[PDB]
């Protein structure tokens, strides 16, 4: 790897750089080489990881999004003709987000799951390979697609399992991680039943612990907790 | 719909 | 070139999808191809080879301003050491940019500018051989920044004498060059008396000649117009 | 100071 002859607390120090000036790509090849040190991360450095990564697959999705809208258009009736390039460039782009998913899945798998034993970490971990498998399905079409639902479905239940019996209700971590879990089952699984009444239990599960809670994590839980709120208003 | 920030506590 | 084997037309239709898709990495590559396949580029093809440069100049240009920020504050009285990471991660960005900076340069001088014989394309073409003389002379420091601020100084020059000559003062082009020669005055040749006078001068000369105008003509040179008020306002 | 937009009819 390229990152192979640098410190890894350069590559720390340098991802921070990166996020300061939004090179995003940059920061997630730092933090792609920090990993593969070998040593576990930090919540600061596990952070880093999914701050980079989610914000160079927002990109690609982003611009995959436009490009797909524009080929269905392309295939309605009365559209005219214009050849291959749009299915062309939204399959480039859509490989390259293909791309950015499994390396990250190959992080996960090689081999930051495996050695991750506290609740906080594993359940960080499992809740992103729930995310990139979930990102994959949202441009698969073909024979693997059931598959990649079902890793996506399979990781986030393990994360859940997990979360509901070491972290408490109002963890941000938990609470993210229902969060997604919840749209997956709305916008990948088809079950959009089984997405709302996850984020009401979630969101009152939450509501009844803040009293715990100090400001400083009364004010991380509750702006999850309004993300909840905010797709519950949008699917009821 | 509305998915988790990548920085949580 | 990896762009070699697409038809010119496919490469002109993909850095539009890009630039739809805020891909401007892409549409750079699609329009670097369009460029080397030797023909000469049409208006909008000139117009989206200078969207898709300057997004991405755009985006290492605010990134360099970041780092080097850091790197300031880092050199100050009292400031910790924290090693040659922040320099270094400074440089890297800075040779991406110039990097990009003789890309464009490298396609105007083989061989756009060459064979640019109507004024609004050879004058289009120099004022950009300037604008990214001017980025290459805003990270410059050693024995060639001189050299690379005359270079900045000729291209406009050349343009400037081409575009009074042959343009009316609202034409948008002249109005551009006009406004980015007198933000190379203020920033980079530290004539901000030079610059307040270039930017009056062709604000007021385009105002005496809005009467001709039809009203989306009106409207392209006002905009422009706007951008020199409003940096008269900052300057003075 | 604001610089041309890249785009010039
Ligand atoms: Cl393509
Ligand atoms: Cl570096
Ligand atoms: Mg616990
Ligand atoms: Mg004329
Ligand atoms: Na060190
Ligand atoms: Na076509
Ligand atoms: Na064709
Ligand atoms: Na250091």
């Amino acid at each position: 790897g390229a990152m192979g002859s640098m410190e890894r607390a350069s590559l720390i120090q340098k991802a921070k750089l990166a996020e300061q000036a939004e090179r995003y790509e940059d920061m997630a090849a730092f933090m792609k080489g920090a990993v593969e040190k070998g040593e576990e991360l930090s919540c600061e450095e596990r952070n880093l990881l999914s701050v980079a990564y989610k914000n160079v697959v927002g990109g690609q999705r982003a611009a995959w999004r436009v490009l797909s809208s524009i080929e269905q258009k392309s295939n309605e009736e009365g559209s005219e003709e214009k050849g291959p390039e749009v299915r062309e460039y939204r399959e480039k782009v859509e490989t390259e987000l293909q791309g950015v998913c499994d390396t990250v899945l190959g992080l996960l798998d090689s081999h930051l799951i495996k050695e991750a034993g506290d609740a906080e970490s594993r359940v960080f971990y499992l809740k992103m390979k729930g995310d990139y498998y979930r990102y994959l399905a949202e441009v698969a079409t073909g024979d693997d697609k059931k598959r990649i639902i079902d890793s996506a479905r399979s990781a986030y239940q393990e994360a859940m399992d997990i979360s509901k019996k070491e972290m408490p209700p109002t963890n941000p971590i938990r609470l993210g991680l229902a969060l997604n879990f919840s749209v997956f089952h709305y916008e990948i699984a088809n079950s959009p039943e089984e997405a709302i009444s996850l984020a009401k239990t979630t969101f009152d599960e939450a509501m009844a612990d803040l009293h715990t809670l100090s400001e400083d994590s009364y004010k991380d839980s509750t702006l999850i907790m309004q993300l909840l709120r905010d797709n519950l208003t949008l699917w009821t | 719909a509305h998915s988790s920030p990548a920085s949580l506590q």
